[PDB]
């Protein structure tokens, strides 16, 4: 179950 | 910056003259992941080199197994040349049946 | 025994291209399971485990989609790093990331896992107590008081205590092993003579080799290409005393460590 990334670098 | 590979060459199965095996070269410890590798039989390419997907481990450096079907014999020589970034030159390791 | 699952994430920009180059591989228990890459003609995540053809079209389809996401998450923050660091245009330029969770035998979670490196490099990882986060680098402070300001810990929390955890749990009763290595030793002639302890055909990677009562040339553990490993060890002998010394293999899959020598 691949991660989604939230606010971004 | 730049993560220079660590190469070894070496056959899936004991070496047997005569006998059809596969030679591996194992690439690792590589950053940037752009890398380009031959394998060589008597210092000429063999053109038909199978490479596996590019993975990444703990220490995220890179990592690759190249290979492709041979049939050792006792005067032919075998190689991997690996041209990357953090070497001015092509780096050639021979491979040792023994190793 | 315990279990582990980790996506491994890469965005590559490079000069002629003009978006990056997007690839994720999953893993269960350290064995690739799934794998999406950008480069694809029709990108999508695909199985690479035969047990994992048991998901049906949807799953495929989200998975898809994250992906996708991701490539949207990485591309702008590669943008954002290229200002961090006063990078100018012109450069190749890496960013990768780990995430996942390790379970106990007992199947609960023991740890999760979310580290970022940017050139190679750690630029930011959440610590265990999956609440703060570690950022070396001065350019790296802005990433980590942003994501302070945003509270994006508690939403990479709760994927990591549930979905990594639940998905796991899944993954392991559809994929319901190990194998023991098989050794020798090699007799090499020389100025003396050259014993050299093949451990062959042992699967997972795991593995040390040592020669004897005390405990030397080895290489590092290297795959067969066919899913198992290879290891050897060896030692400078003076000729005609080589049943003195003996090789120990110790492996996972081993009842006990193994004890043998040169025939």
């Amino acid at each position: 179950k691949a991660p989604s990334n939230f606010a971004t670098m | 910056i730049q993560k220079t590979p660590q190469i070894q060459v070496y056959s899936r199965h004991p070496p047997e003259n005569g006998k059809p095996n596969i030679l591996n070269c194992y690439v690792t410890q590589f950053h940037p992941p752009h890398i380009e590798i031959q394998m060589l039989k008597n210092g000429k390419k063999i053109p038909k080199v199978e490479m596996s997907d590019m993975s990444f481990s703990k220490d995220w450096s890179f990592y690759i197994l190249a290979h492709t079907e041979f049939t050792p014999t006792e005067t032919d020589t075998y190689a991997c040349r690996v041209k990357h970034d953090s070497m001015a030159e092509p780096k050639t390791v021979y491979w040792d049946r023994d190793m | 025994g315990p279990h582990s699952m980790r996506y491994f994430e890469t965005a590559v920009s490079r000069p002629g291209l003009e978006e990056p180059r997007y690839i994720s591989v999953g893993y269960v228990d350290n064995k690739e399971f799934v794998r999406f890459d950008s480069d694809a003609e029709n990108p999508r995540y695909e199985p690479r485990a035969p047990w994992m053809e048991q998901e049906g079209p949807e799953y495929w389809e989200r998975e898809t989609q994250k992906a996708k996401g991701q490539e949207q998450w990485f591309r702008v923050s590669l943008r954002n790093l290229l200002g961090y660091y006063n990078q100018s245009a012109g450069g190749s330029h890496t960013l990768q990331q780990m995430s996942g969770c390790d379970l106990g035998s007992d199947w609960r979670l023991l740890r999760g896992y979310l580290q970022f490196a940017y050139e190679g490099r750690d630029y930011i990882a959440l610590n265990e107590d999956l609440k703060t986060w570690t950022a070396a680098d001065m350019a790296a402070q802005i990433t980590r008081r942003k994501w302070e300001q945003s509270g994006a810990a508690e939403h990479y929390k709760a994927y990591l205590e549930g979905e990594c955890v639940e998905w796991l749990h899944r993954y392991l009763k559809n994929g319901n092993r190990t194998d023991s290595p098989k050794a020798h030793v090699t007799h090499h002639p020389r100025s003396e003579v050259t014993l050299r302890c093949w451990a062959l055909g042992f699967y997972p990677a795991d593995i040390t080799l040592t020669w004897q009562g005390e405990e030397m040339e080895l290489v590092e553990t290297r795959p067969a290409g066919d899913g198992t490993f290879q290891k050897w060890a060896s030692v400078v002998v003076p000729l005609g005393k080589e049943q003195n010394y003996t090789c120990r293999v110790y492996h996972e899959g081993l009842p006990e460590p193994l004890t043998l020598r040169w025939e």
